[PDB]
RNA sequence: UCUGGUUGAUCCUGCCAGUAGUCAUAUGCUUGUCUCAAAGAUUAAGCCAUGCAUGUCUAAGUAUAAGCAAUUUAUACAGUGAAACUGCGAAUGGCUCAUUAAAUCAGUUAUCGUUUAUUUGAUAGUUCCUUACAUGGUAUAACUGUGGUAAUUCUAGAGCUAAUACAUGCUAUCUCGACCCUUUGGAAGAGAUGUAUUUAUUAGAUAUCUUCGGACUGAUGAUUCAUAAUAACUUUUCGAAUCGCAUGGCCUUGUGCUGGCGAUGGUUCAUUCAAAUUUCUGCCCUAUCAACUUUCGAUGGUAGGAUAGUGGCCUACCAUGGUUUCAACGGGUAACGGGGAAUAAGGGUUCGAUUCCGGAGAGGGAGCCUGAGAAACGGCUACCA
RNA sequence: UUACUUUGAAAAAAUUAGAGUGUUCAAAGCAGGCGUAUUGCUCGAUAUAUUAGCAUGGAAUAAUAGUAGGA
């Protein structure tokens, strides 16, 4: 469902006129977030309303583009990915493994299971903790 | 007394941050202006830069537009009907953004009668409009969504709830009654 | 608040101070050259030590470097 | 450090108040004068010994009663 | 710090001013104007420290207030005016024009200039937009706004500007094989031709440039500045012509 | 990092002796010249007498000082100029290192997420629309005068008078063009015509004849972007009632019409000096601190409020999440962070209150006014001391 | 594909390491000088990944992808 909530959901400033009768009963506005990330047809022709989807919402993808391996997919429209790197201890001349967990907002255009590898992009502060936005999935 | 820094919050990990510096004026807040219905009264707060910002304490009238044919008229606001955040706001008759208010019909129906050669209730292809809007006209009051921020611009502007909008809000009102 | 001048010590007491071969060395040097100070001898000793360390490092570099 | 023993706590009154706030809600996790201590300890031992004395005397009385 | 700073220390200055480290504690903080803080030369650092026509700040102020110095045709009386790059400063009582251009070592070199060449000024077209009432305008690299440009003037270009009228005499497109002057980073002052423009979307475009002795370097688009076609610069180049040697 | 000792002479282990420098801190005696230079420390960021450390005027905002200069073209003013109003600065500088352990800060990004005094560059005919523009209006200061109090950079009542303060407010240009004759064109007629504020709507898409002459929107990697258009709305802005030096051009001879150089100001964009938030990675000791955070916002969704603006920032209503043996949370820190300083052959170790950069603070909590910029302390208000 | 390694742009000045110069020497300090100046000449004034990000050349080493079946 789309309208499961106290307010009405719509793309603000997109208006479907009753007096004109058109084929598709609802008008969608969608864009491409550039950087060669092809927009998904599920977003183009879906029915969800997301203020933060990088393809239909009012957020632009700019700055850092990162990669993670999903860990929790288990709150609403946001996921938490894990980035693993190898810190370097110059005194011992060898390495050590580190990670840290980056919350990311995910559009409902994507089906992400735990474990699969995502590419995320930077966007303006979406919530307290989430700055990136899932921009491409890649199954594992 | 209202300040909006993020350093008094728990960290993301749930740690607790000790105070870093004294509170700053470039992150202040101000008291909400509960706009209510009544004779107009509008304070003007002075904002960063030299700018102004017209808090509306009480506002009566408003500018509301009929989207379908694309006109705008100044009307009167009768009272708040529904508000997607606080049924308390509905109780207290507080105008904010995204509210649903009942507005007076007369300017709209007069324009309609004078533009389409036909009365309401009781080129005809163009004159044909929605059943729900016609019913509201017969009653005399329309459902319109306030779509401005009376605490930021001292105004109530709005649009008249058309098809899918109005369907959704009538269901919500009827289900909540 | 101004930019600080650069100073630098011009000598350096040798490693092990009292060593009779070097005591007599300084004696011969001071006597035949009219000096007055183990400090003047140490000044020259420091200058030359710096020079020779420079030269040695260059030698250890490659020819035509 | 955070909770030191300052020179003038009286002049640092409010600083102490907010430090106590910070401390209490950080250690909500866990909670959720030495000679005076010695005097109390020895008072406890002395009163316990006197209790031992009276209980022993009472047991002496009961045993000479039940003999 | 609760507002703009009004002071500049002496160590904190831009290094290319060649300010001694002992004569004082403060350096001329350049007033706001056409060029950025760090890539501008104030009129006192030019009239006293480079030209040696003065000996004091109070002598420099005497010259300016006696109204001798014109920076791009207009008379400037601010003693920390930020004269910048590709600028024309004329001292008429001495009959001199100066194009401010970079020397090979990085520093601003005085470049003596004749009248017919002081008549104009190059500017790096840097923002082309559509102004109010629908007139389009270009914004160059020293603030200058120029309306009604040629439609074929695109960002990152050069426009040769008549100073007497604030107008655009003509322009040069940013294509491979043009001549390029460089204004930032390790290579500034080095003139060469532009070989390749390696363009990254979301990052910084790099440029591969090749100077006359066929020595190649890589800089950023922020730091390239197109001067003229091959072999013919539109301006008169300082001596050495931007060739770094051993 | 080694030197001496044991036994007839030799090798280990050991014992003994033997050593070092430290812008390290204290202190003792001596202290002539020349150049240079620093000048903290009680885990007391503990308390301060007194003086001073922030004011400001050009030809160009306001002078009838009962100020000074006479005197000489100045019977509105005109030189000089105290006082006071107005404008601006006072947010920088200087000082200290208490707090602060992903905080600060360092390198690296973003603003398609925002304010910006100033500087600098651009930029505002709206001709008309039924009943002063040779230029509206009222105040107030200094001043005159009457007074109060132990006392302060305290001030009351009454009388004057100015503005760049305050409050008001008025004065054709183009599209087509039948016709005319053709050039150098002129022409009946048809029509169009501010900005700012708020909302809604729309656009901003783009896989043959011949007189040889002529006729058949942008930017980005990406946008609801720039920009334009429609209908309305607004306790509503702006669209020059200001000032200096000059005195030219014209004539219907009116004290008529025109006009030069530059001061100040003003809307909207651009720039500059800034600012606020933010991406990536990196901190010392502690596991004899193993679970942490969630009522009292902890993680996320939606709507609103608030803000210069993003956002649990805050409030509602929802879900029940978030961090953690890759060490979270807690405790300690004689912890401001970095550039740098000392020193070792390397590897490392220790120092960095302290000449530059950043941050934070002005006895301790909190709070606010002005302003482009302050949660300011040589500003204000109350509370503790 | 990545780790990793090469080259590159980036890492403020001062400090450090160097070059030049008879501050009377020195500690230091600092950036042109000759000419027929009407068109010329001379020199020296460089270096300092120690991680994160960015672009780039890689063949090894350590991880990580990816032939078959029927008629």
């Amino acid at each position: 469902t789309v309208q499961s909530e106290r307010a009405f959901q719509k793309q603000p400033h997109i208006f479907n006129n009753p007096k004109v009768k058109t084929s598709k009963r609802t008008k969608r506005w969608y864009k491409n977030a550039g950087l060669g990330f092809k927009t998904p047809k599920t977003a183009i022709e879906g029915s969800y309303i997301d203020k933060k989807c990088p393809f239909t919402g009012l957020v632009s993808i700019r700055g850092k583009i990162l990669t993670g391996t999903v860990v929790s997919t288990k709150m609403h429209r946001t996921i938490v990915i894990r980035r693993a790197y190898l810190h370097y201890i110059p005194k011992y001349n060898r390495y050590e493994k580190r990670h840290k967990n980056v919350p990311v907002h995910v559009s409902p255009a994507f089906r992400v299971q735990v474990g699969d590898i995502v590419t995320v992009g930077q966007c303006r502060p979406i919530s307290k903790t989430v700055r990136f936005n899932v921009v491409k999935v890649s199954a594992a | 007394g209202i300040s909006r820094d993020s350093r008094h919050k728990r960290s993301a990990t749930g740690a607790k941050r000790a105070q870093f510096r004294k509170k700053r004026k470039f992150e202040l807040g101000r008291q909400p202006a509960n706009t209510k219905i009544g004779a107009k009264r509008i304070h003007s707060v002075r904002t960063r830069g030299g700018n102004k910002k017209y808090r509306a304490l009480r506002i009566e009238t408003g500018n509301f537009s009929w989207a379908s044919e694309g006109i705008s008229k100044k009307t009167r606001i009768a009272g708040v009907v529904y508000h997607p955040s606080n049924n308390e706001l509905v109780r207290t008759n507080t105008l904010t953004k995204a509210a649903i208010v009942q507005i007076d019909a007369t300017p709209f129906r007069q324009w309609f009668e004078a533009h389409y050669g036909q009365t309401l209730g009781k080129r005809a292809a163009s004159a044909k409009i929605e059943s729900s809007v016609e019913s509201q006209f017969s009653a005399g009051r329309l459902y319109a969504c306030i779509s401005s921020r009376p605490g930021q611009s001292g105004r109530c502007d709005g649009y008249i709830l058309e098809g899918e909008e109005l369907a959704f809000y009538l269901r919500r009102l009827t289900a909540k009654k | 608040p101004r930019a600080p001048r650069t100073y630098s010590k011009t000598y350096s007491t040798p490693k092990r101070p009292y060593e009779s071969s070097r005591l007599d060395a300084e004696l011969k040097l001071a006597g035949e050259f009219g000096l007055k100070n183990k400090k003047e001898i140490y000044r020259i000793s420091f200058q030359l030590s710096k020079i020779r360390r420079a030269a040695r490092d260059l030698l250890t570099r490659d020819e035509k470097d | 450090g955070t909770y030191r023993k300052r020179f003038n706590e009286k002049a640092r009154s409010g600083h102490m108040a907010k430090l106590k706030e910070l401390k209490r809600i950080r250690n909500k996790q866990f909670t959720r004068s030495k000679v005076s201590r010695l005097k109390k300890k020895r008072l406890d031992k002395f009163i316990e010994h006197q209790l031992k004395r009276e209980e022993r005397k009472t047991i002496i009385g009961k045993l000479q009663d039940y003999k | 710090a609760r507002g703009p700073k009004k002071h500049l220390k002496r160590l904190a200055a831009p290094h290319h001013w060649l300010l001694d480290k002992l004569s004082g504690c403060y350096a001329p903080r350049p007033s706001a104007g056409p060029h950025k803080l760090r890539e501008s030369l104030p009129l006192i650092v030019f009239l006293r420290n480079r030209l040696k026509y003065a000996l004091n700040g109070r002598e420099v102020k005497a010259i300016l207030m006696q109204r001798h110095v014109k920076v791009d045709g207009k008379v400037r009386t601010d003693t920390t005016y930020p004269a910048g790059f590709m600028d024309v400063i004329t001292l008429d009582a001495t009959n001199e024009n100066f194009r401010l251009v970079y020397d090979v070592k990085g520093r601003f070199a005085v470049h003596r200039i004749t009248d017919e060449e002081a008549s104009y000024k190059l500017g790096k077209v840097k923002k082309v937009q559509l102004g109010k009432k629908g007139v389009p305008y270009v914004v160059t690299h020293d603030g200058r706004t120029i309306r009604y440009p040629d439609p074929n003037i695109k960002v990152n270009d050069t426009v040769k500007i008549d100073l007497a009228s604030g107008k655009i005499t003509d322009f040069i497109k940013f294509d491979a094989g043009k001549l390029v002057y460089v204004t930032g980073g390790r290579n500034l002052g080095r003139i060469g031709t532009i070989v390749h423009k390696e363009r990254h979307d979301g990052g910084f475009d790099l440029v591969h440039i090749k100077d006359s002795l066929d020595n190649t370097f890589v800089t950023r688009l922020n730091n390239v500045f197109v001067i003229g076609e091959q072999g013919k610069p539109y301006i008169s180049l300082p001596k050495g012509k931007g060739i770094k040697l051993s």
